[PDB]
């Protein structure tokens, strides 16, 4: 997105390819890097910081990581599809998201 | 369906024997004839579902 | 087998009209056991040789591939004994984890077989799971040398 | 698709329209309708001919300028009509799938695409030889007729080929 | 668990106040009356925190002061038998994979891959739950 | 990345028989010839009609449509200077609806050509459409608008 | 009709002039010109919903229609008046014909389907894959008018079947076969989609083989 | 100094924009003061390095300064309260909703371009007996007597008896300045008059921004049904000339291609333009007739080509 | 407690004195555990060569060739890293 925006023209990106980029950049950074890494740090030191040996449900927190990983991957999987990832921004506003728009 | 299960179970049996080493020194000829059997089953199903001109 | 013969439809030849050379469908797959041969046909990259006034079509490539597959499968125990050196009379099996190299090789071979089997189904995979047909073909082409190696390494380390 | 009687009917260029594909067969006047017993065997032979079926494609006049032509196949096309063998050059399945506005003849058996705009050369998939191009023209009354025979063997390749 | 319950009690008080004020100021002084989305969300997050705080308060009254809650509590006071914390298990990854196969089946509207992902999820959840209860094989 | 700068859907011509000639300020769309042929050729001396739609691209106009003639002596009956950010519809392609009981300037600029040369369906015949802005060869096709199949004689086996 | 033309124009001006420029001329590299496409093309495309299209990609996917039958007719009439071209079939009353398009012969329709349609769609009208991100969609959603108009106007990478190429009787037979194959119950159990080898092999490996392996694990003893 | 300190705010062209810009200048002044003091604190405590002279003695280790906490938690409250009071008084002039607008523009914003209707014009000085078009608004009530079933269903419609594809909320007008992909629309407005904008969207939510108005509003599909005050007024527009306008939301692929113009001309120029548009003429023709450039001068149409490296 | 320890005497027959050791593969004596590193290096190099060679084909596409180049490059990079590290004694 930054390389494309350097020059006024559409040098190497299409309109919808760019739209997919900020959609996935916004969500990946928030929902697949920011929100899953607070629990990455929590799992890292929170039991240590309260003196506990482990988390309350240590098989559950294992499931949480794998749900994060595989849930994240299938969102990224939009790219491999011919259409691409989600056009609508990270916010994914209603009318633009329905089957009519961004099908 | 029996043909499909025949092929699938031959494949699973081959996996079992190969991974558990049920072929070395003795039973190596058994593995050989089993491989021939798997190939024959493959081509048998090939001719089978090809039998009704479709 | 009877339950599945009842409840699940297999080969609706009535739907599949009579053979005519001019007619064809989009699926065009063989049963899952020949699906790996068909996938090899699909994935192999259209390499044809033309000797002096002759042609060597891409079919020979897949034919030789099948020949090699069957030869290796038939001759594995002798290949394994030549490589390792063990001709001892073995009556006790060994857990697949206890033989990392052989379980790794078997995992690699199963990965290649699955890759070919799904390459044969790339048409329906592309149709249902929205992935371009060229993308599926080239995923198979690259994987059939990448995926076996990845699965070999992963299986070896997993066994250890 | 008429069940048995007059299965093959003469054809005219006007029948197809730009971006149209029609499967055609080599019908002779002697191979009349299937009413007679003598006929309906010639017609069955025509239908069952492995190398018989051809696909006639009406190249859009706008895209007619993108057409490249093969050696000795430059005059084969009749105006904007191109007749290519349906049998895929690799293992002989029909290449019946046709994509207009892309001009790609796709084969379902092993996903090989041939660029109909150019001589039907394979631009993807296992196929390595272009589909044979049938010379076509119009006789008296305007009916489409082959202007000759394929200048190469049409089915899938084999050892004794390219000479 | 006095502080643990009081945290949620404070959250409940604040969220109830927010829901009430939002409902009032949206019923009047809004373009189209009550918003009915923010109002419901605020009411039921008040309900979330209220349920949690009520359970925590019940437990606080049911349990005597734990060493954890007790200032000046020695380590030996809490020293004892901690309960069962699940050791290594490979069922969580299978549950995640099954739920991912149901999720892709929902995304790409494939009833067959939804049906199988759900079967897959049932199987893996059963495996996880029965992991430490499957008695020895009886032959 | 089928959605990139080169995508299949965007770069598609209309699924119509008429060709498109964007050269020049005025763009020619669905330009074809209504020349119903009863035999191999449409013999010279018969009048066939020239359908197309001339759409103006710029509002600053190119409404002249001077000659647009080629081999065949194309004549524009009821000629008018229509294109001003709009469409000039020379004829009535099969299926065309008049859209009103009355009409403007009688025929809507019908273009008709006395062949002076055989033509047949499937061939492309060059026409030089020349507006005051410029001239462009279009290579017009022959289109059978909505006529059904002409009954071919039944075949006698031999 | 005057008011129908006006309504079609108003819908066009606030729906598609950004990619099928006003005057129906196509926007270079955004959409083709609609001159000559006709009313049938508009009906099929908008009714299937493809046309309120919000991306340029390998193929325009289907979607819920953005217009009701009256607005579809208005847009089709507008496009037909501007360009002039194929018209959607209609019944005696005037509504788009649905049952009238069911050809009497189904064997002939199936033969024609296999020769022309199954080439890419399927043996029985399930979907098919195409070169680069394209695909022939399943026909089970399409109604007889939609199938007929799809043949009449090659929507996208689909050959355009004129009435001369496929006489309306042949198209009616093909429509009858499509609807019959779509609405016909699978004899012999659950047809796993419509593709034989691949869904059948997966169902074997998942249903039959897991059953067999689980039963073997029940009977035998782990060691 | 004001322009530099406004952080790239275009000097407003309407009193609402002027007042909003003044509020922005004040807010930026306050924010920069707070930032300066806090950054000074940070760069000062960065001077409390671990001096080598610090022997085996740790710092005061104080923490928990309740009076200081109270001071620094009451002062920010007062600061934000002053900001909130200024914000409320400024927001009061966000839509005064004057019941006597001088020109009403029906701003329809469809998929990737604009359309301006000129719903009504009524100059306070006395002129412009003009109105919009009540016809052309056709509903989609699917009130068929019977549906697929035999009887009883008598379905009226999904929502309030109407199908989702209704477009009755969309209002139409006689003078429509529709914007084509190759011809950027230019809504021409009279200078010095009260201009109301009735905002609507044909297909999808998107935005309407005139950077020189220092104000934007989200054109919603059905604002009245969504409980949205789409309509908004501008008391005046002093400066004349052409001002670019963007779409300030997400619309779809060609979201960056929705640029339009607002051309503020003199009231007499607007008289001539509206008369010559009532006479059959396009927007460019009317602009040329009133002797003003026809094409959007602040923004050229975007190349419909998907990009630079596309082979034409 | 309800488990009995296992005594196993499997017939053995390379003698494992060279190659891999139990510290690296605990069950070295129980089965084939060592693949010569040369085999894997040459296999990776030939896989990269095959990926590069697939660029030569009847495809007008170019992202395919670029994907082949990338995958071959990473394969060659891994093989080179492994070979260099083992040459230097697993350093850096
Ligand atoms: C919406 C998505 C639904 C999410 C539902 C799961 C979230 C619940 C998590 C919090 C509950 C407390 C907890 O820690 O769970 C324990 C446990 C974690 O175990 P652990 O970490 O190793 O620690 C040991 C336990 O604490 C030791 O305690 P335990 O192992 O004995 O747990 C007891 C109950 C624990 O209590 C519960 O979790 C109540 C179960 C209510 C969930 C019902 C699903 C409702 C959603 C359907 C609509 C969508 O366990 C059970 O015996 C009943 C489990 C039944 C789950 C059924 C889910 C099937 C979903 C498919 C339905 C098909 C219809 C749709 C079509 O979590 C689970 O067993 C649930 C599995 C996760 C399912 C995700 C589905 C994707
Ligand atoms: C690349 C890396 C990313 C991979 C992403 C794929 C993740 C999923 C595959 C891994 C799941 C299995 C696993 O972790 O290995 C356990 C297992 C080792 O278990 P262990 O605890 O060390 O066993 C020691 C003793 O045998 C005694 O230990 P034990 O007491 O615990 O018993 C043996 C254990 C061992 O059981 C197994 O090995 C079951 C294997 C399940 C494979 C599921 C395949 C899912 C497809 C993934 C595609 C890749 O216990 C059982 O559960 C036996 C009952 C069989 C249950 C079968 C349940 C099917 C669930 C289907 C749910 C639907 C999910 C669809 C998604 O690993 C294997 O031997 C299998 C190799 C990995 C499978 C490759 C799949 C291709
Ligand atoms: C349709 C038929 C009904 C579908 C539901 C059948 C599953 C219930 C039985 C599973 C539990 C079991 O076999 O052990 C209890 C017991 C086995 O006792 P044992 O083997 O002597 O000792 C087991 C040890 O505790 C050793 O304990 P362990 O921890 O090593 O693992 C025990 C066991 C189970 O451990 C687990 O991994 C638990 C998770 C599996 C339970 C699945 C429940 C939900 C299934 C819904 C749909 C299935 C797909 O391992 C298995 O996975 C056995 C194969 C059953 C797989 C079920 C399908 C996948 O078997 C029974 O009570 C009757 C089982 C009869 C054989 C049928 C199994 C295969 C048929 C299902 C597949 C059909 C696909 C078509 C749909
Ligand atoms: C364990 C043994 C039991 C085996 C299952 C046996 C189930 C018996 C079902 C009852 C008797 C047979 C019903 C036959 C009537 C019938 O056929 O069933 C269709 C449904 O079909 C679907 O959608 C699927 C719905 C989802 C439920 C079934 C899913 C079961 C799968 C998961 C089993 C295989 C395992 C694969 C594992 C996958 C995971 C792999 C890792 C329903 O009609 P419809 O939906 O409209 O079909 C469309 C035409 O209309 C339309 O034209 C046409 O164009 C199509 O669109 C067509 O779908
Ligand atoms: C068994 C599966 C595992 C395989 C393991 C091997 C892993 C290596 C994968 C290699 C990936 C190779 C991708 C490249 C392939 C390639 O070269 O094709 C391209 C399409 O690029 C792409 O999307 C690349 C997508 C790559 C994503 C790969 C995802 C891996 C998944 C499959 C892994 C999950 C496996 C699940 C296991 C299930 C277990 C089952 C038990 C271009 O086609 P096209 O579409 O025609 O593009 C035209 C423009 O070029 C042109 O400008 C423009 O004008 C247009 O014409 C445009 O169409
Ligand atoms: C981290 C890297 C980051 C790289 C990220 C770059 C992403 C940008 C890609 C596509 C943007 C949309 C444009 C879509 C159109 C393409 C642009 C173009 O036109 O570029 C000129 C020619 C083709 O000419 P053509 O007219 O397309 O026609 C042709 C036949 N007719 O290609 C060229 O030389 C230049 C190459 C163009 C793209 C190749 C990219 C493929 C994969 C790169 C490496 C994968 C690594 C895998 C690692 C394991
Ligand atoms: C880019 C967004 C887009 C918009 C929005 C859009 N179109 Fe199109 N239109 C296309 C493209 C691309 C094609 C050709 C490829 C395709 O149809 O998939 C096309 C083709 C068509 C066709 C078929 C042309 C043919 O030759 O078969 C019709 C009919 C049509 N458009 C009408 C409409 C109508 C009516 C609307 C508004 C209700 C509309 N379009 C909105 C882009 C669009
Ligand atoms: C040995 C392993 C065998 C395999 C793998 C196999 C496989 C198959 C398959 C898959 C079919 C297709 C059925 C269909 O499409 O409906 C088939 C058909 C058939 N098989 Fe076999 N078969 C085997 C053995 C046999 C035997 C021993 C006989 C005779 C005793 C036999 C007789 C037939 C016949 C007559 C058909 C034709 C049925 C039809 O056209 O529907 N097969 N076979
Ligand atoms: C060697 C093996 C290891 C990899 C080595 C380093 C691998 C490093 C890989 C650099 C890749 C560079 C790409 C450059 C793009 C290009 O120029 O061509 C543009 C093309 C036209 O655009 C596309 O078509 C799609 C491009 C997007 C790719 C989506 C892939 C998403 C993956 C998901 C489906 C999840 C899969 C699970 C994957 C699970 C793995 C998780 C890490
Ligand atoms: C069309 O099919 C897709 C268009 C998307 C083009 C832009 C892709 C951005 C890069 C995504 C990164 C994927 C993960 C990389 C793994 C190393
Ligand atoms: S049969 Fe045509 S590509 Fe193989
Ligand atoms: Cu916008
Ligand atoms: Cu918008």
């Amino acid at each position: 997105m930054r390389t494309e925006l350097a020059m006024p023209g559409l040098q190497f990106l299409s309109n919808e390819q760019f739209n997919q980029l900020f959609t996935m950049h916004g969500t990946v950074m928030l929902l697949f890097y920011a929100t899953p890494i607070v629990f990455g740090f929590a799992n890292l030191v929170l039991p240590l910081q309260i003196g506990a040996p482990d988390v309350a449900f240590p098989r559950l927190n294992a499931l949480s990581f794998w749900l994060f990983l595989f849930g994240a991957l299938i969102a990224i999987a939009g790219f491999i599809t011919p259409g691409g990832a989600a056009d609508f921004g990270w916010t994914a506003y209603s009318p633009l998201t329905d089957a009519i728009h961004s099908p | 369906w029996a043909a499909l299960m025949f092929a699938a179970s031959i494949m699973v049996h081959l996996a079992r024997i190969f991974f558990t080493g049920a072929f070395r020194r003795p039973r190596e000829a058994n593995w050989v004839i089993g491989s021939l059997l798997l190939i024959l089953a493959m081509f048998e199903g090939f001719f089978g579902y090809s039998l009704p001109d479709d | 087998l009877g339950l599945m013969g009842g409840l699940l439809t297999i080969n609706p030849i009535w739907n599949l009209g009579p053979y005519k050379p001019s007619q064809v469908s989009a699926g065009s797959q063989p049963d899952f056991y020949m699906m790996w041969t068909d996938g090899l046909i699909r994935l192999w990259p259209a390499w044809e040789f033309y000797p002096f006034g002759h042609t060597i079509p891409q079919g020979v490539w897949v034919a030789v591939g099948m020949g090699l597959v069957f030869a290796l499968l038939i001759a594995y125990p002798f290949i394994e004994k030549k490589v390792t050196g063990d001709d001892a009379h073995h009556n006790l099996l060994q857990r697949p984890r206890d033989v990392p190299v052989r379980t790794a090789i078997g995992s690699m071979a199963i990965a290649l077989y699955l890759l070919l089997t799904f390459a044969c189904m790339n048409d329906i995979i592309a149709l249902k799971f929205h992935i371009s047909l060229n993308a599926t073909t080239w995923i198979g082409r690259i994987g059939m040398v990448v995926l076996p190696a990845i699965v070999y390494f992963v299986a070896y380390r997993w066994a250890i | 698709g008429r069940p048995g009687e007059s299965p093959f009917v003469k054809m005219r260029p006007e029948d197809i329209d730009a971006g149209g594909m029609e499967t055609v067969f080599p019908w002779r006047e002697s191979d009349g309708d299937g009413t007679t017993v003598e006929s309906e065997h010639k017609l069955t032979e025509i239908a069952m001919g492995v190398r018989n079926p051809v696909m006639l494609i009406r190249i859009k006049p706008a895209d007619m300028h993108r057409v490249i032509k093969r050696k000795g196949q430059e005059s084969f096309n009749f105006g904007e009509l191109f007749a290519y063998t349906k049998v895929c050059s690799h293992l002989g399945c029909p290449s019946s799938l046709y994509e207009q506005q892309t001009y790609r003849i796709l084969c379902p058996c092993h996903q090989s695409q041939f660029d109909a705009l150019e001589f039907a050369k394979p631009i993807f998939g296992p196929a390595a030889r272009a589909l044979a191009q049938l010379p076509i023209t119009i006789d008296e009354d305007g009916y489409l007729v082959a202007n000759g025979d394929f200048v190469e063997p049409v089915g899938p390749a084999f050892w004794e080929r390219k000479s | 668990m006095h502080i643990e319950a009081r945290l949620f009690e404070i959250l409940t008080a604040f969220f109830a106040l927010a829901a009430v004020v939002y409902a009032v100021l949206t019923a009047m002084f809004a373009t189209g009356g009550v918003e009915w989305a923010g109002t419901t969300a605020l009411v039921l997050t008040t309900g979330l925190t209220l349920i949690t705080g009520t359970f925590f308060r019940f437990v606080a009254r049911r349990l005597d002061t734990r060493p954890e809650d007790y200032e000046d509590a020695e380590i030996s006071d809490g020293a004892g038998e901690l309960g069962f914390f699940a050791p290594h298990s490979w069922w969580p990854i299978l549950i995640s994979l099954s739920f991912s196969t149901a999720a892709v089946g929902a995304a790409l509207w494939l009833p067959w891959l939804i049906a199988a992902g759900v079967a897959f999820v049932i199987t893996s959840v059963c495996g996880l739950v029965f992991e430490y209860y499957w008695g020895p094989e009886k032959h | 990345c089928s959605a990139g700068q080169i995508s299949q859907t965007t770069t598609q011509e209309p699924a119509v028989n008429g060709v498109n000639a964007q050269a020049g300020q005025v763009s020619l769309r669905n330009v074809h010839l209504r020349a119903p042929q009863q035999t191999d050729y449409v013999e010279p001396g018969t009048t066939v009609e020239l359908l197309f739609v001339a759409a103006n691209d710029s509002t600053e106009s190119n409404k002249l449509k001077s000659i647009t003639s080629d081999v065949g002596e194309v004549t524009l009956t009821g000629d008018s200077t229509v294109p001003a950010d709009g469409v000039l519809i020379v004829g009535e392609p099969d299926g065309q609806i008049q859209a009103v009981e009355n009409a403007e300037a009688a025929d809507a600029v019908t273009a008709e050509v006395e062949l002076t040369k055989p033509i047949t369906n499937g061939l492309l015949y060059d026409f030089t459409f020349t507006f005051e802005d410029g001239e462009t060869t279009v290579a017009v096709p022959i289109s059978a608008g909505e006529q059904p199949r002409r009954p071919v004689p039944p075949a006698g086996p031999g | 009709q005057s008011a129908l033309l006006r309504t079609g124009k108003q819908l066009f001006e606030t729906s598609c002039v950004s990619c099928h420029g006003a005057n129906l001329q196509g926007v270079p590299d955004r959409g083709p010109s609609l001159i000559g496409t006709g009313e049938a093309a508009v009906y099929f495309q908008v009714s299937t919903g493809r046309m309120p299209a919000m991306r340029g990609e390998a193929q325009a996917p289907s979607k819920p229609p953005h217009f009701d039958e009256s607005q579809i007719d208005a847009l089709g009439a507008y496009v037909q008046a501007n360009g002039g071209g194929p018209t959607v079939p209609r019944d005696d009353h005037g509504a788009v014909a649905q049952e009238s398009l069911i050809g009497g012969d189904v064997a002939r329709g199936g033969d024609l389907f296999r020769l022309n349609c199954a080439s890419c769609h399927n043996f029985t009208g399930k979907g098919g894959a195409l070169s680069s991100g394209k695909y022939a969609p399943d026909l089970g959603d399409a109604n007889p008018a939609q199938i007929y108009t799809a043949m009449l106007t090659g929507p996208q990478n689909m050959p355009k079947f004129s009435d001369r190429q496929l006489t309306p009787d042949e198209k009616r037979d093909i429509v009858a076969y499509v609807r019959e194959s779509a609405e016909t119950p699978s004899y012999g159990g659950y047809g796993l989609g419509g593709f034989g080898p691949a869904p059948e092999g997966m169902a074997m490996w998942i249903i039959g083989m897991v059953a067999a392996i689980g039963v073997a694990m029940w009977i035998g003893s782990r060691a | 100094w004001s322009d530099a300190l406004a952080l790239g705010w275009p000097t407003g062209i309407t009193p609402e924009a002027k007042l909003n810009r003044e509020l922005w200048i004040g807010s930026v002044i306050a924010s920069f003061a707070v930032g300066a003091i806090v950054w000074g604190l940070i760069f000062w405590t960065s001077a409390f390095h671990r001096k080598k002279a610090t022997d085996t003695e740790l710092p005061r280790q104080f923490g928990y300064n309740m009076p200081l906490e109270l001071t620094l938690t009451v002062i920010p409250f007062l600061i934000i309260s002053v900001l909130f009071y200024f914000t409320v008084v400024v927001q009061e002039r966000m839509m005064h909703k004057d019941p006597n607008p001088e020109v009403v523009i029906d701003v329809t914003a469809f998929q990737w371009n604009w359309k301006f209707g000129y719903q009504k014009i009524a100059f306070a000085d006395g002129s412009f007996d003009y109105d919009g078009a009540d016809p052309e608004r056709k509903e989609a009530m699917t009130s068929r007597p019977e549906g697929k079933d035999e009887h009883g269903i008598e379905k009226v419609g999904p929502i309030r008896g109407m199908t989702p594809e209704d477009r009755t909320y969309l209002n139409f007008d006689k003078i429509e300045t529709l914007g084509t992909s190759s011809e950027i629309p230019v809504l021409v407005l009279p200078a010095g008059k009260r201009i109301e904008f009735v905002l609507n969207s044909a297909d999808v939510i998107h935005g309407f921004w005139v950077p020189e108005f220092l104000f934007k509003r989200d054109v919603l599909p059905e604002p009245k049904a969504n409980n949205s005050d789409n309509v908004f007024q501008v008391s005046e527009i002093q400066q004349t000339g052409a001002f670019v306008g963007r779409c300030t939301e997400m619309c779809g692929t060609f979201h960056a291609m929705m640029n339009f113009e607002v051309r503020v001309v003199e009231p007499n120029d607007f008289k001539a333009y509206i008369d010559q548009r009532n006479a059959g003429k396009t927007n460019a023709e009317a602009l040329a007739a009133i002797n003003q450039p026809p094409l959007a001068i602040t923004t050229e149409p975007f190349e419909s080509r998907r990009g630079e490296l596309v082979p034409q | 407690m309800s488990s009995t320890q296992d005594r196993s005497q499997l017939d053995p027959e390379v003698e494992r004195h060279t190659g891999v050791d139990v510290e690296d593969v605990p069950s070295a004596e129980w089965g084939w555990s060592h693949m010569p590193i040369g085999v894997m290096h040459i296999g990776g190099l030939l896989s990269a060569a095959f990926l590069l060679v697939m660029m030569r084909g009847n495809h007008v596409g170019h992202v395919e060739d670029w994907f082949l180049i990338g995958f071959a490059a990473v394969i060659v990079a891994l093989v080179g890293r492994n070979w260099w590290l083992r040459r230097r004694g697993w350093i850096r």
